[PDB]
């Protein structure tokens, strides 16, 4: 997992808010598959009771 | 005629009350701001302009 935070100060301040008073904090993360021997997963598919 | 007259016998007579008042304050915002480009500051006429 990758955090940027930006805490309100100096680094929010621009043009657009120029008082500064809005930060954030961004979680971005990479994920993928590989699945090699397909025939190994199995699945089964019911319903359930209430 | 409201004197707290008390007499030999003595007696539940001359009850007071109290209160306590309260005041209140606030904390308010203020704030302005000013845009500059660097042609203005560089290429004017007063150096000290800014």
């Amino acid at each position: 997992f990758n955090v940027m935070t930006k805490m309100p100060g100096k680094e929010t301040a621009d043009r657009n808010d120029p008082y500064g008073e809005t930060g954030f904090s961004s979680i971005k993360w990479y994920y993928g598959i590989l699945v090699k021997r397909p025939e190994r997963i199995a699945v089964m598919k019911a319903v359930a009771p209430l | 005629s409201k004197l707290p007259l008390l007499t030999e016998n003595g007696g539940r007579v001359n009850r007071v009350g109290f209160t306590r008042l309260s005041r209140e304050g606030s904390i308010h915002k203020f704030g302005f701001f000013y845009e500059f480009t660097q042609e203005s500051l560089d290429f004017d006429s007063d150096d000290q302009l800014k």
